[PDB]
């Protein structure tokens, strides 16, 4: 459990933050435009064809 | 024996930035490698819709 | 690496005269490392 | 002249796999409006008057 | 009580002097009773053509064996008697002749150098006895499945280049090969501007310059012809050669991707990096114990009988990967460790690590120049590519400045998602398609 | 070593699918076996949401 | 101007207990530290045989100061080496590394040469390395000849071969192990040297861990030569041989003149791909052979003997007429036709040869740990060449004698239908 | 050494002859379950030890088929109980926990 | 044994009504059925190693 506690697995996490952040995005806007959100897509420009 | 062994020519194959056997590859592997992935992300963006 | 050292996969063939000079032995010595 | 336009794609975004996938998942969202809205044009104007939507302002009230 | 920083402050410095024909003249001295001396040339068969390729290799088994003073035996009877020692190689690049002797045997030694570049015989009768010796020697290099798996590479990553030409040459080349194709090789490369005479040992560097005037004057330098040789760039090239021969017990498997060449500053991360991954033999006694994780698989789960990392460096180009032997049921395996090391570097590499690789290249550094012939080596090839000798203290101070960061910035630049060079030999069934190598040099998950 | 080759579900995915060493010339005649099992999957799905209003 | 500092001399000293430092600090960036130890395969007997190749196999096993994990990534982390070299006679431990970092593998070498544990179950994984080694080895076929050649010549103790016997892969047992480090890894029998190091903290170290009490004194089993011959039928290409007689123990004045022998007949080559015209064994073979062929003087000193002799390769079918024509050649040495030129060119080579061989650190720490337990001395290179200055042209020419007359040892492999037994010579 | 710890002492023997693997002939380390630390302890025991090992997992595997036990005169006495397997296994965790801190450097 | 006599609870309380007493026995048994499985039960097998002396 405490294995994971140094300098080299902190360094690895460092470098990895990058990766995984994008992944996020990867997995937010890939729900977004699954489901049709309209919560986050009626605040892009293009994608505004609602006409409520 | 096996000093005899040269590789044939591949020129009727070889894409034209890679013809030049004086010219390195890597001014054009960015080009190359960007070419064929972007079919294979655009593949992507059609199975997605 | 391991080394023998006597001159004072299969390896290779020594066919010619001007390889073979320097083969044959001039004590044997066992090295090991790591 | 700088880099083809390929080559910039290539290190900007498809050099990471992270970055090729965001790049996918945003050109399928401006992908789909774009096409859903130009080919729903083709459809229309070739059936111009047949479309209930050509025919309904004369029913309005 | 002296530190390792004030050591290398220690080693005298090499001093250059240059005579007015172009010839560099490189002293180290040092307290020893012995020297190393010799001439290198910067010729080698990516200067030859499909024509005369093999012609340095050929000039090298003529150099000994006579000169118009020394006529065939008289200058081995001079080189034994007092004791020294005379040897000569040839890359692709470089060719080299060198003597180890007494320091008081210094002039003589460089006056068999001198008689030896300048007045070689190329007697007919000897050129016909070194035609069948030469052959013998290719069936003999054919037995030795690391140096053809290693020229299959250069065949194929440097493909309708002249790099892809090995030195020997081919056999019809060595067999048609006449006396003027020879003299035409030495006329038109071994020019006083493109050779260095490199000393190193118990030696004055003013005996040495001396010596340099009083026989190597006689030299044309400095404006030869119109006839100036030039290395053009050399196309690299993703592709793969594969000799399938079940015949032989273990297979031999070279993969590489493109390197800078030898002035760029990126290869001392380079071979940081392949210090960390490093070399294995089944006669190490660390096994699974090993730092190297590619080692320790290798050891605990007998996936080969040795590998190594090379960083092999040519003009503007080189070869970067890995060597190894294993069984023929292990091929898939030993791809796939190697692989995932070199995408773990390029991504994740850490600080340890890189430490450890920093401190393996600089015991491997100051191990390597401990005689007067390896020095004597470093001056002279460091004269040809650097155009000057990089002291240890500069190869430090580029060592510490490389971090976990460097290794990953640079082995990306090089590695990841490159078109590798694969060269197989033996068993290789299992070795994997090219699509699936190239596969292995990124990762999804990055 | 490898995750793919001694797991005892995936390698039965690699031995099939992934590392089976199949013909470098068998030709369209040979797609048609993987096109059964997509009419196959394709019929139980599309049977299945028949089921739900039949 | 660029000239370099001014070099320092070896100190060198002895201790009451028989233990010998010596140390050269010549300012380089790297040290190296070699521990060595009367402990060679000629110590074994017929119930132990091997133990010393197991035990030079086992310089990463654990000890009580660090675990065989710890050696291997803390030599590693500072990039050192620790490497075990053995002959008949002595086992080299050496460790290098920078020299910010001499304490850590110091303490590394301390532990593997006495506080080895030889745990149970880590020996018996060890065991099917001795089959590795061996095999890597024996693919050089003087290695195998020269182990016959050692069997032949004496009953004892230099008939051991370097290499585990096959029928004792996996019987070696921890407690052969643990006695032969006891018996011979002792003071009186150890030489401590250094370079890049002090040596006042080899001398603290050598008074602080390195006094072990004799557990097996200076042993008087001397090497009894008894002469014979072993012959290797198999499937090689070529027919190894080496014949040899009793010469000398090392370091008396008898030996330099076999030295000298040696580079008058010819050992090695000087010029690549040369003709060897100074080696007079080559001439002589090259008159009625014009085959493929080399030959060799061979030259090997020890403690207490010596064989001195001469090497061939050659066809199968020219092997009699190789290994007659060699013979006759040092017969006419011992007949008297030997110059005065001839023996001061074999000087020069033999001088020259010695000094180029302490170049390197390596070849200067082993000829100086190889001097401690030999002589108990360092003798410089100057009077190394003043000792082969000394040699006259009949102490060479009664070196020829005696192995002319000498009761000879033969070892050969290969297809031997035209190899001569030694009365045949 | 006092009254208390004999009591402490003496409920340990409690549990031990409430766990009952005292009743089929096993010792406390024949019970205990094979992680990797504990194959490999396992693995360094020496011929004799294994071999004892074996028959009394062998022997308690055999009764419990039958759900039998020994006689009481055949149980496991508490006083008795041999730590064979701790030793080895203290020794191949203590490695492990090196091997663990170098990872973290 | 605790987890099945208290399953057992949770049982009986599921085929009666929503009434007293059975509102505090079922949250009685249901905060006993979690606080078996996550608490107690991880507890008693660390009491137990240390009366075996591990
Ligand atoms: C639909 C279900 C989707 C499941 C996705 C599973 C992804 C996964 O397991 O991550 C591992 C995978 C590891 O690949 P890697 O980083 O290149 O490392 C290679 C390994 O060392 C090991 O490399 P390797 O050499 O052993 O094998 C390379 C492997 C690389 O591909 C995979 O391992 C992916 C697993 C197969 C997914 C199949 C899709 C369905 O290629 C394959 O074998 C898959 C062939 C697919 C056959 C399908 C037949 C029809 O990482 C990812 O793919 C994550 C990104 C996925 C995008 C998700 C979108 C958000
Ligand atoms: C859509 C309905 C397709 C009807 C069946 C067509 C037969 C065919 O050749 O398929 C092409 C295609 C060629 O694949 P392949 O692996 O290169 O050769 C297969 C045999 O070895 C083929 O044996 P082969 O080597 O003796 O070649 C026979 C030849 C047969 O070619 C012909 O008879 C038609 C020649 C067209 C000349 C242009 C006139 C306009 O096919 C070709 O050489 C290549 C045809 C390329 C299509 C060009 C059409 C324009 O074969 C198939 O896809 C068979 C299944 C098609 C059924 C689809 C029904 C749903
Ligand atoms: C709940 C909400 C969740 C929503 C999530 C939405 C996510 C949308 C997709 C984004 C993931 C992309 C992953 C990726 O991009 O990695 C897949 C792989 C890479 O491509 P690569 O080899 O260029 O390497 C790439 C080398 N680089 C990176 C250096 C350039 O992509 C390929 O290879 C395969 C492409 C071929 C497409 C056809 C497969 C479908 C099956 C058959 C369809 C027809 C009959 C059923
Ligand atoms: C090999 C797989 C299958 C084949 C070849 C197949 C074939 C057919 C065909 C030809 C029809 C006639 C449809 C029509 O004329 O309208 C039908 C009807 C139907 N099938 Fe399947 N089917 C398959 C699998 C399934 C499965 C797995 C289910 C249920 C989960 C299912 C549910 C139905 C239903 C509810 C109907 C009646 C609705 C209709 O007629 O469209 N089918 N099937
Ligand atoms: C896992 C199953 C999820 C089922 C969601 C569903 O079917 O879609 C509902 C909404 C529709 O978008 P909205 O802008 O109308 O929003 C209307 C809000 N009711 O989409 C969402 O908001 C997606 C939410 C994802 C959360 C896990
Ligand atoms: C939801 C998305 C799932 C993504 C999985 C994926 O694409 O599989 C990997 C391959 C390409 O990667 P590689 O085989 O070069 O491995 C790279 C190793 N570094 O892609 C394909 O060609 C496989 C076809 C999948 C059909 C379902």
């Amino acid at each position: 459990l405490t294995r994971f506690l140094g300098p080299r697995y902190r360094q690895l996490a460092r470098n990895w933050v990058p990766t995984a952040s994008l992944w996020g995005a990867v997995g937010a806007v890939g729900l977004v435009w699954a489901t049709d959100w309209r919560l986050i897509l009626d605040w892009v420009p293009y994608i505004n064809g609602k006409f409520k | 024996s096996h000093t005899d062994i040269k590789v044939p020519d591949f020129s009727d194959y070889r894409r034209p930035e890679v013809l030049d056997s004086t010219k390195s590859s890597k001014e054009s592997s960015e080009a190359r490698k960007g070419f064929s992935y972007l079919v294979t992300a655009t593949t992507t963006v059609g199975v997605a819709y | 690496r391991g080394v023998a050292g006597a001159l004072r996969d299969l390896k290779r063939s020594v066919l010619c005269r001007e390889s073979l000079r320097g083969q044959a032995a001039g004590p044997l010595v066992a090295s090991v490392s790591l | 002249v700088a880099p083809t336009l390929t080559a910039r794609l290539y290190s900007l975004l498809f050099r990471r796999t992270s970055t090729f996938a965001l790049t996918i998942v945003v050109g399928a969202l401006f992908f789909e409006r774009a096409f859903d809205q130009g080919a729903d044009a083709i459809y229309e104007h070739i059936n111009e008057g047949k479309l209930w939507k050509h025919i309904k302002h004369k029913y309005e009230n | 009580t002296a530190t390792y920083a004030q050591a290398l402050q220690s080693v005298p410095e090499t001093q250059v002097s240059q005579l007015d024909n172009g010839l560099r003249v490189a002293s180290e001295q040092s307290s020893q009773p012995t020297c190393t001396v010799g001439v290198w040339i910067d010729a080698g068969s990516r200067y030859e053509s499909e024509k005369n390729n093999g012609a340095g290799y050929f000039v090298e088994h003529l150099a000994f064996k006579g000169t118009k003073n020394r006529p065939g035996n008289a200058l081995e009877k001079e080189v034994e008697s007092m004791g020294a020692h005379l040897n000569a190689y040839s890359t692709r690049e470089h060719t080299a002749y060198y003597i180890k002797a007494l320091s008081k045997d210094l002039p003589k030694a460089v006056e068999l150098l001198a008689d030896i570049v300048q007045n070689c015989s190329l007697e007919d009768s000897q050129i016909e006895k070194e035609r069948d010796v030469i052959l013998q020697e290719l069936q003999e290099n054919d037995t030795s499945m690391r140096d053809v798996v290693f020229n299959y590479l250069h065949a194929t990553a440097f493909q309708g280049t002249p790099l892809a030409q090995s030195v020997e040459g081919p056999s019809e080349n060595v067999r048609k090969l006449s006396r003027a194709d020879l003299t035409e090789y030495l006329s038109r490369h071994y020019k006083a501007p493109r050779m260095v005479l490199a000393a190193a040992g118990g030696l004055e560097h003013r005996q040495l310059l001396d010596l340099a005037q009083k026989h190597f004057s006689g030299l044309s330098g400095t404006y030869d012809e119109d006839a100036v040789p030039t290395l053009s760039p050399c196309r690299f090239t993703g592709s793969q050669i594969c000799h399938r021969e079940d015949g032989l017990p273990l297979a031999h498997v070279a993969i590489a991707v493109e390197g800078p060449g030898w002035a760029h500053p990126d290869n001392v991360a380079l071979q940081v990096a392949n210090a960390i991954i490093g070399h294995y033999d089944c006669t190490y006694g660390g096994g699974a114990h090993l730092s190297s994780p590619l080692a320790s698989i290798a050891a605990t789960n007998k996936l080969c009988q040795s590998f190594q990392t090379f960083n092999i460096c040519y003009a503007d180009t080189g070869l970067l990967g890995a060597h190894f032997v294993c069984d023929h049921m292990s091929i898939d395996d030993m791809m796939f460790v190697l692989q995932g090391q070199w995408m773990r570097l390029c991504t994740s590499a850490t600080e340890s690590e890189v430490l450890r690789g920093k401190n393996l290249l600089r015991n491997a550094l100051v191990s390597h120049l401990d005689g007067t012939t390896p020095v004597c080596e470093d001056i002279g090839r460091s004269l040809l590519t650097y155009g000057r000798r990089i002291p240890l203290a500069e190869w430090e101070s580029r060592i510490a400045e490389v971090d976990a960061r460097v290794v990953r910035e640079v082995c990306s630049k090089y590695f990841y998602d490159q078109c590798p060079a694969v060269a197989g030999f033996g068993p290789i069934e299992q070795l994997p398609d090219y699509n699936r190598i190239r596969s292995g040099m990124f990762w999804l998950r990055f | 070593t490898n995750i793919r080759k001694s797991h005892p579900l995936m390698k039965i995915v690699n031995n099939a699918f992934i590392d089976l060493p199949a013909p470098s010339n068998i030709s369209s005649w040979w797609n048609f076996g993987s096109l059964l099992g997509i009419c196959l999957i394709l019929q139980i799905l599309t049977g299945l949401f028949l089921a739900m209003h039949y | 101007a660029g000239v370099p500092p001014h070099p320092q001399d070896l100190e060198f000293t002895r201790l009451p207990n028989g233990l010998v430092i010596a140390s050269l600090e010549n300012y380089a960036p790297a040290s190296r530290i070699g521990l060595f130890i009367k402990a060679g395969s000629r110590y074994e007997n017929s119930n132990n045989l091997g133990t010393s190749h197991l035990l030079r196999l086992a310089s990463s096993l654990t000890t009580k100061g660090a675990s065989s994990f710890k050696i291997t990534r803390g030599i590693e982390a500072v990039g050192g080496k620790l490497s075990v070299t053995s002959t008949r006679e002595n086992m080299a431990y050496t460790v290098e590394c920078l020299r910010d970092d001499v304490d850590i593998l110091m303490e590394f070498l301390l532990n593997v040469t006495t506080a080895p544990e030889f745990r149970r179950w880590e020996v018996a994984a060890l065991q099917p390395q001795l089959r590795i080694d061996k095999a890597v080895a024996l693919q050089n076929p003087q290695a195998h000849v020269i182990e016959n050649l050692h069997a032949a010549a004496y009953r004892n103790a230099l008939a051991n071969s370097l290499y585990c016997p096959d029928y004792r892969i996996g019987k070696v047992t921890p407690v052969e192990l643990h006695d032969y480090v006891q018996n011979h890894f002792t003071s009186a029998r150890m030489a401590l040297i250094g370079l890049g190091v002090s040596h006042p903290v080899l001398k603290q170290v050598a008074e602080q861990f390195l006094n072990i009490r004799g557990g097996l004194g200076l042993s008087g089993a001397k090497a009894k030569y008894h002469g014979g011959e072993i012959r290797e039928q198999n499937g090689d290409s070529l027919v190894h041989a080496a014949l040899v007689a009793e010469s000398a123990a090392i370091g008396s004045a008898e030996a330099n003149a076999f030295s000298v022998l040696q580079h008058v007949l010819g050992a090695g080559p000087h010029v690549k791909r040369g003709s060897n015209a100074t080696s007079s064994l080559y001439q002589a073979v090259a008159k009625g052979v014009h085959q493929p062929f080399d030959v060799s003087a061979f030259n090997a000193s020890y403690s207490d003997s010596g064989l001195f002799g001469f090497y061939t390769i050659s066809q199968a079918a020219s092997a009699g007429d190789v290994i007659k024509a060699a013979y006759n050649q040092v017969k006419t040495i011992a007949q008297g036709n030997l110059s005065n030129p001839d023996v001061q060119a074999a000087k020069n080579k033999l001088k020259a040869g010695y000094l180029m061989s302490v170049e390197s650190s390596e070849g200067f720490l082993d000829e100086v740990g190889s001097q401690a337990l030999a002589a108990g001395s360092y003798t410089p290179p100057s009077t190394v060449l003043q000792q082969i200055d000394a040699v006259a042209d009949a102490d060479v020419i009664n070196a020829a004698k005696k192995f002319v007359s000498g009761r000879k040892s033969m070892a050969a492999s290969g297809n031997l239908g035209h190899t001569p037994f030694i009365d045949e010579l | 050494v006092s009254a208390s710890s004999r009591w402490l002492e003496g409920i340990r023997k409690w549990y031990y002859n409430a766990a009952g693997f005292n009743k089929l002939g096993l010792m406390r380390d024949d019970t205990i379950h094979e992680n990797d630390d504990v194959k490999e302890a396992i693995r360094r025991l020496p011929e004799n030890l294994y071999n004892d090992r074996v028959f009394r997992i062998k022997r308690a595997l055999d009764l419990s088929m039958r759900q039998q036990i020994l006689p009481k005169e055949q149980w496991t006495k508490y006083e008795e109980d041999k730590s064979y397997l701790e030793p080895y296994l203290k020794e191949v965790i203590r490695e492990r926990k090196e091997r663990e801190e170098w990872a973290k450097k | 044994w605790a987890l099945v006599a208290d399953l057992l609870t949770l049982t009986w309380i599921g085929g009666q009504p929503v009434e007293h007493p059975y509102i505090t026995i079922g949250q009685l048994a249901s905060v006993l059925y979690f606080l078996l499985i996550l608490v107690l039960m991880p507890t008693a097998g660390t009491i137990e190693n240390k009366l075996l002396k591990w």
